[PDB]
């Protein structure tokens, strides 16, 4: 389980919303984590493997699984708090400095989205 | 029917399966005058192994399914002859009659899919 | 498009037959369309041919190509078809072992009694075990 991967995850949203670092060269490396972990809890599934579980859960009828999807649930929360301030950090960024640390940023930025789309 | 059950018949196809698997592997040490002699014996024996497992083989097909029908309507005067075959018998073959019967299975819808493309390959290999 | 490409032959000598085998090559990959284009279920019975097949030849090798393929973006089904094509027995049962093998473990509330995974499983076995089975005890 990526549990362990979690709490870096915490500590890269702390350090954004935050935004110490005079180097933006610091919050790329921090959107790069980020952007891994996004993407390595959701493996490549699409809305077959969701409609399948909540099948599941129907309702319990034994023992479901809803694994994936409260971890879902659970980076969307710690997400929300803490972004609406990194939101707010992560664009300005964008676009200056760091044309850069920019390609990291922009890429951390569409797979937070799909998440936490919506 | 079958003398043997389907599930017994799977049984020594397998055993006679890894037997003739090892025998291929490590037929080169065995083969190739008491030397000579040894290796016209061991030659021979797998030779049997292997036309032991062809004829499994085949059983292991006819276990799928409609044998019986088949069998019933086919058998003429040589039935009497048929039906008093031993497993050696089948051991050391006695082909013309499983040939007809063969291509009976395949003329005939019994043989689904795969197993029919198997017999034909085999009429052609052995037959 | 098979139907097409297959004209390319008309001009008949070597560049353009390895040009049509190339675009065939080329179709069956990033088409994914295995089952149309390169066959399906055995039922022993070989392969049912797919529409290449029926024009014939190299199809051996380009399944060997897609079936790797399969395993790097990890498209496992796909891969255990093509390896049915392939006819390399034992390769599908491993794969389909894994397969089965997760997705045992988990959480439950599942399987309906009609197709998936297990349901495939069971295909399987049905079908090569009795036949001559060439894999692994």
């Amino acid at each position: 389980g990526d549990s362990s991967l979690y709490i870096i995850l915490k500590k890269l949203l702390d350090f954004i919303l935050k935004t110490g670092g005079g180097f933006q060269r610091v919050r790329t490396h921090l959107y790069g984590s980020l952007l891994y972990y996004l993407q390595i809890a959701q493996r490549p599934d699409e809305p077959d493997t969701l409609e399948a579980a909540k099948k599941t859960m129907w309702e319990r009828l034994t023992a479901p699984e809803d694994v994936f999807s409260k971890l879902q649930r659970e980076n969307i929360a710690i997400i929300e708090s803490y972004g609406a301030a990194l939101m707010e950090v992560v664009c300005r960024d964008a676009c200056d400095g760091h044309e850069i640390g920019r390609m990291l940023a922009l890429a951390l930025l569409d797979r937070i989205v799909s998440v936490d789309k919506q | 029917e079958s003398s043997v059950p389907c599930q017994l018949l799977e049984s020594v196809l397998q055993e006679l399966k890894g037997l003739q698997e090892f025998l291929d592997r490590n037929s080169q040490f065995a083969g190739g005058e008491a030397q000579l002699s040894e290796k016209i014996s061991l030659q021979a024996i797998q030779q049997l192994v292997r036309k032991s497992y062809q004829a499994l083989a085949l059983w292991k097909l006819l276990c799928e399914h409609q044998f019986t029908i088949i069998v019933a309507e086919l058998q003429k005067e040589l039935q009497e002859q048929l039906k008093i075959t031993t497993f050696k018998d089948l051991v050391i073959r006695d082909k013309e009659l499983t040939g007809a019967l063969i291509a009976s299975l395949i003329n005939c819808y019994i043989r689904d899919n795969a197993a029919v493309d198997g017999i034909s390959l085999h009429l052609q290999d052995i037959c | 498009a098979l139907q097409y490409f297959y004209f390319l032959r008309d001009e008949k000598d070597s560049q353009g037959e390895n040009m049509f085998l190339r675009c065939v090559s080329e179709l069956v990959i990033e088409s994914r369309e295995f089952d149309m284009i390169l066959g399906k279920l055995e039922n022993d019975g070989s392969r049912k041919p797919g529409v290449i097949d029926k024009f014939t030849s190299d199809t051996k090798p380009i399944i060997n190509k897609v079936a790797s393929v399969a395993e790097n973006k990890g498209l496992f089904e796909e891969a255990a078809k093509l390896y049915d094509l392939a006819k390399n027995a034992d390769k599908v049962l491993e794969l389909m072992n894994k397969l089965l093998s997760p997705v045992v473990p988990q959480i439950s509330a599942p399987q309906s009694n009609k197709e998936r995974l297990k349901n495939m499983a069971l295909s399987i076995a049905e079908r090569y075990r009795a036949q001559g089975i060439s894999a692994n005890k």
